[PDB]
RNA sequence: GUUUGACCUCAAAUCAGGUAGGAGUACCCGCUGAAAAGCGGAGGAAAAGAAACCAACCGGGAUUGCCUUAGUAACGGCGAGUGAAGCGGCAAAAGCUCAAAUUUGAAAUCUGGUACCUUCGGUGCCCGAGUUGUAAUUUGGAGAGGGCAACUUUGGGGCCGUUCCUUGUCUAUGUUCCUUGGAACAGGACGUCAUAGAGGGUGAGAAUCCCGUGUGGCGAGGAGUGCGGUUCUUUGUAAAGUGCCUUCGAAGAGUCGAGUUGUUUUGCAGCUCUAAGUGGGUGGUAAAUUCCAUCUAAAGCUAAAUAUUGGCGAGAGACCGAUAGCGAACAAGUACAGUGAUGGAAAGAUGAAAAGAACUUUGAAAAGAGAGUGAAAAAGUACGUGAAAUUGUUGAAAGGGAAGGGCAUUUGAUCAGACAUGGUGUUUUGUGCCCUCUGCUCCUUGUGGGUAGGGGAAUCUCGCA
RNA sequence: GGACCAAGGAGUCUAACGUCUAUGCGAGUGUUUGGGUGUAAAACCCAUACGCGUAGGUUGGGGCCUCGCAAGAGGUGCACAAUCGACCGAUCCUGAUGUCUUCGGAUGGAUUUGAGUAAGAGCAUAGCUGUUGGGACCCUGGUUCCUGCCGAA
RNA sequence: CGUGGAGGUCAGUGACGAAGCCUAGACCGUAAGGUCGGGUCGAACGGCCUCUAGUGCAGAUCUUGGUGGUAGUAGCAAAUUGAUAGAAUAAUCUAGCGAAACCA
RNA sequence: AAACUUUCAACAACGGAUCUCUUGGUUCUCGCAUCGAUGAAGAACGCAGCGAAAUGCGAUACGUAAUGUGAAUUGCAGAAUUCCGUGAAUCAUCGAAUCUUUGAACGCACAUUGCGCCCCUUGGUAUUCCAGGGGGCAUGCCUGUUUGAGCGUCAUUU
């Protein structure tokens, strides 16, 4: 606050271009997806919470000691002395069938493959090496595949 | 001279980095499939160790191609060589094991 | 500030020692030692001679330690826990700490340390359940989960014993903290460590009976001035 | 307590964002609570005062005095309520300078802005 | 053909469109360099960065930074001392693009102009650029051509949310009685709120007077593809991936290197010389006409972990409290000084409110005196408080060219000097926790504690009077 | 060396070894690079590494026991010291059984050796201090409270 | 013993007067010093157990500020539309202004 | 004896020490990334009803327009708000303008208030002449358009 600028930005009649942040910069949203937005809590942590999913959250070895939040009584050894939920519903999800759209043929080459399929028929090694409507000299299986899609399309 | 005094502050904000990143990557890990690799130097020859990724052969006995092993979060070196016979099964199993617990959304 | 007559003995001369950042400000403390002290603390809190002696208002509580069920940290507003304590009996304490606002004889109070009062009651809890929230507001009053325990809350200023109440489950809890000869510890390697004289009470052990089997005859325990 | 780390506690910041506060800002400062009966008229607490309504004082060596504000002295800080003044020895009159916190509102002046205001702030406004 | 035209080069344009400079410079990167200065160049980081690496192992695997290695190795009139690195643990993690063989069954590529359109752009048309090579495909981890078998996959919009930013607004509880005070925000009594008892203001220490604080709520305007729903379309023999078979299967030269010189402590630079392709680089290894290891130099980009005494903002302090702390809390880089480059002060507090002294009078005028305000001018714009050195008057004493203290005592002056006023025994009368009778109640349940009603001192007895 | 007076004004901080003391643990010890946690520069928990250390006799003799009323006597003997030993490493000779013609050390000597073996003590933190270096008490001169005890050349 | 600041505590003191200042006022301490009275004064401050240090001054021809004597002296631009005036003829006195050197 | 000197006390001076505050520094941490030829920083000159500095502004000059809030501003003077509002305010916000002379400083010059050139507009008798107003005119570099030039090269009897 001694450089000439901080001083005349003091003095000035403008007043401080001024924005908080630091308490937004600790609170984060998700973003994602909104099921985890859902089971979100802003209080554990990103492990806890992560724990609490059941989605492993570092993949290994983590530096450091975990909680082991004292979940059980440890008892003392006497050495012998004398006498779920959220990951089933993304489970769910991605198990989820999402609506697939086949892949058709375009009209021009089905009509191609039309007219070969009344031109030669059925048979192969013919219409392999048929110059007219095979200008392309399309590979020989590549033909039984088109054809096939387009049976399977139209003409059983 | 330099004194770490914000040791204590860039840790908070490290973490928040920590939260920040895992806010965009909500489901993923922070952190990729690494390998367990047994480390060089006599000294250490008995430590096994985090390696930085597995290698193709190793992806492809897998079953799974490495370019898209790397979308699904599996460091790969191309660069590593595998030469130890257990080193590599162990590794394979660890890709097993990570393929068996994930599920992958279309 | 660095650079900025030349002399000590000067007038808005540069001074004898620029106070420099890298004296030390804070100071390594060995593990078990820091966690000795700890030890010692929670085991001054049970005494209650010493919360007397310390100062608090503790003469009408129902026993010592103070065990309070866990329903207390289901509590989530201010006046419910204030009416609580109440029907525990520290009230006495909380008017004292209420009545104790001081404001602060140093430069430090405008330094942002402007006021000064008395601390109170330490509530320890197994686990929130808005319980910190509701004993927020009221001063004096301090919580605790039981795996922090904190030395500065457990022994402010050195003085060993402060006013502490603890839940329920945080008073089983605190066998998982600490461990026993029984329960194992919960920290790695560590173990509540030993006395080296086992009865608190020399005077007993001099007037036992054996002792003073095998003792001579003493004194007047004032000496007879002769000549 | 504080509990935003943006909300700050330093004495020096507060008494540097009192003294150079800007004037629409003091007139939020500037500020009157209402009467048992105008709160129970209007469900409300306190207001920003202005001039044209009607108070009484409640504290100082002036108290249990009451009028209509002749002007509002923002700068100051102030309030000069017409007929509370000293009368000097020359016979003029200069007015008490009163502060908002010490007074209580009376009869409210009542504007279109002013019946929003209770509006948005829940006045169950007649 | 003495003509005409392609080019190519070079000019010119008040032609169109763009861009460079300067300031700052804490951090960064280069160059120069003494006993640092300087120069040049950037950014929010920069640099570096995907091995011509490290190793010798059961090998590791871009860069960066931290801890350790370690004050070790090594170096050094092996003197002064100088002073690493591998590994390990951690933080952070991310990989990619060219240049080599043809698309030759069609330069498939792009700038620009113009016309429109849904404009960080799109479409059309036309000039150009470009084969002395712009696109697609391929960067060794290969890859390409085909073929086979299958599978597997599709892109682009909108809109509304969400996310982010910038804001706006709403969201508790005493001003209850008494004392003191000029002023209650002080003290006492009685309260209420609290996910709010941080902080500040209000005529003195204000949770509850005000602003806030705390908790949530409602908006507003943008940014945006991060994803989430809807909605509109998208195929054209379009693009891609995996296994097998077949045929191929091209990469950084004035560089590598060598000598010398300077420089550095091995690189770098200059000068001269100057290569190879089962090649080259680098390191161990030997039972030796050795074997083995490990990378691909001479092209490029790349977030994050990192630095930051600058900028823009915040938030804090076992910091200083006006000779301190910045030179500067104040109209401080100011007044001022220097020709200049430059140097560079002193200086905070009336009061709660100016209520800042109406009016009379002396007085050139300055200053007074009456008077008044104010709680206080023992606060008068010389102003909180107001020490010492030093000055003036009065009083006392001493001295006469006298200096100071120490002890001890007079004399003179002077001050302090009970809110002391009771105890023991006896006696009178009266009263009550005294006596008697009748209760109630708390537990620590006893060697207890509290408490009521009526009666009596006629007798006793205790305490009190 | 001095006109007076007020205020300011001179052994601070840090690093590396060293003694002492205190504290925790103990042949181990050291949380805080870092991670987890949190009421948030605090406290709390800690994975893997790393650092430093670890890896016989005689004479007495504190005591203790017995006896002795006591005085003393006898016995067992802490620490530590001296002796005589032993062994390891070295030392210089012996040079075998074997021996590749120069390999070998077997055995026996000899003195000393050594923070040697013959049953650990260290690590960490703090405090006070010693030496050295950073401007290092301040600018030859100066160098800021009292009392007690010890007190030279 | 004293000083600034910090943790705890005395439900410490305080506008019916804190702190500070003065005190030919008293008291306790061997002392460092401490306690009270009175006066002034107006808003904070202490005791105890600990922590921490920019923690104790008569000197350093120390730094800064203030005030002396020198001294009403030197002397009169020594700093102050134009210039010390007055008188001595227009060639010593009064008046006005007024230093510094130096100072166990 | 007075006067003078010394000492002490009282009051009054002088002085600013002490005490108490503090819109100031000082240090630490956290986030962010943002100056220019679309004319920076810096300089000069002015602008307020009554201003010296400080701040703000540019001849639209302590400001204009916009948005929000909702009655001020305040040392004096003076407007007001038709007030239930298109509305004061030295208010906030600020995204549209203005922006004097310089300054990387840019028409050429420059010890000049020297000398221009081009374009657009208007008027003064206006076809000539003059006046006014407005806007451009620095260098380097890139890409493209246009205009040339070269004894550079080549072609040139279907």
């Amino acid at each position: 606050m001694t450089s000439v600028r901080k001083r005349k930005m003091n003095r000035s009649s403008v007043g401080k271009a001024t924005r908080r942040n630091k308490d937004k910069q600790r609170k984060i949203n998700i973003q994602s997806n909104p099921i985890i937005a859902a089971n979100w809590d802003y209080s554990l942590t990103m492990a806890q919470n992560y724990k609490k999913l059941g989605l492993r959250a570092k993949l290994q070895t983590p530096a450091g000691g975990k909680e082991a939040d004292l979940s059980k009584v440890v008892k003392r050894i006497p050495l012998t002395k004398p006498v779920t939920e959220v990951v089933k519903k993304l489970e769910e999800l991605a198990s989820r069938p999402v609506i697939r759209k086949e892949r058709s043929q375009s009209e021009r080459e089905e009509e191609w493959l039309e007219k070969l399929y009344k031109k030669h028929g059925d048979d192969y090694k013919k219409m392999f090496f048929d110059k007219k409507l095979n200008i392309y000299q399309q590979s020989e299986g590549d033909l039984k595949r088109r054809l096939l899609r387009w049976k399977k399309r139209n003409g059983i | 001279v330099k004194v770490h005094f914000d040791q204590a502050g860039k840790k908070v904000s490290r973490r928040n980095a920590r939260a920040t990143r895992a806010a965009k990557i909500a489901p993923r890990p922070l952190d990729l499939l690494r390998p367990v690799v047994r480390a060089p130097t006599v000294k250490y020859n008995r430590k096994v160790r985090a390696g930085r990724g597995f290698t193709l052969a190793e992806v492809k006995a897998a079953g799974l191609t490495a370019a898209y092993a790397r979308t699904i979060g599996i460091a790969v070196d191309h660069r590593r060589q595998n030469r130890n016979q257990e080193i590599f099964d162990a590794n394979v199993q660890r890709l097993k094991e990570y393929q068996s617990k994930i599920i992958v959304f279309p | 500030s660095e650079k900025a007559a030349f002399g000590n003995m000067c007038r808005g001369g540069r001074m004898f020692a620029p106070t420099k950042t890298w004296r030390k400000w804070n100071v390594k403390v060995n593990h078990n030692e820091k966690r000795y002290a700890t030890a010692s603390a929670i085991a001054a809190t049970a005494v209650a001679s010493l919360v007397l002696a310390r100062g608090h208002r503790v003469e009408k509580i129902p026993e010592i330690p103070l065990v309070v069920s866990t329903d207390l940290e289901s509590i989530q507003k201010t006046k419910e826990a204030v009416a609580a304590l109440k029907a525990v009996g520290a009230h006495s304490d909380l008017l004292k700490v209420l009545k104790s606002k001081k404001l602060r004889a140093g430069k430090g109070k405008y330094r942002n340390r402007r006021w000064t009062q008395r601390r109170g009651p330490l509530v320890v809890y197994a686990e929130d359940n808005g319980i910190v929230k509701a004993l927020r507001n009221v001063p004096g009053v301090e919580t605790a989960n039981v795996a922090s325990l904190n030395l500065l809350q457990l022994a402010p200023g050195a003085h060993l014993g402060r006013f502490v109440i603890w839940t329920e489950a945080a008073f089983t809890k605190l066998d998982q903290v600490w461990g026993s000869e029984t329960v194992a510890s919960s920290k790695v390697g560590y173990t509540l460590p030993s006395h080296i004289i086992s009865t608190s009470d020399v005077t007993r052990i001099i007037n036992s009976s054996e002792i003073q089997s095998a003792i001579r005859p003493a004194g007047q325990a004032t000496q007879k001035r002769t000549h | 307590a504080k509990q935003s780390l943006d909300v700050s506690s330093d004495r020096r910041k507060a008494r540097k964002a009192y003294f150079t506060a800007p004037s629409s800002q003091r007139r939020v400062l500037l500020s009157a609570p209402l009467s048992k009966e105008l709160r129970a008229q209007y469900g409300i607490k306190a207001l920003p005062i202005r001039r044209d309504d009607e108070v009484l004082v409640v504290r100082g060596s002036k108290k249990g005095q009451e009028g209509k504000i002749s002007s509002v002295y923002r700068l100051k800080f102030a309030v000069q309520v017409d007929k509370v003044t000293k009368e000097k020895v020359n016979g003029a009159s200069v007015p008490i300078n009163l502060h908002p916190s010490k007074l209580v509102i009376t009869k409210l002046h009542l504007d279109k802005d002013r019946k929003a205001l209770i509006q948005r702030k829940g006045g169950k406004l007649e």
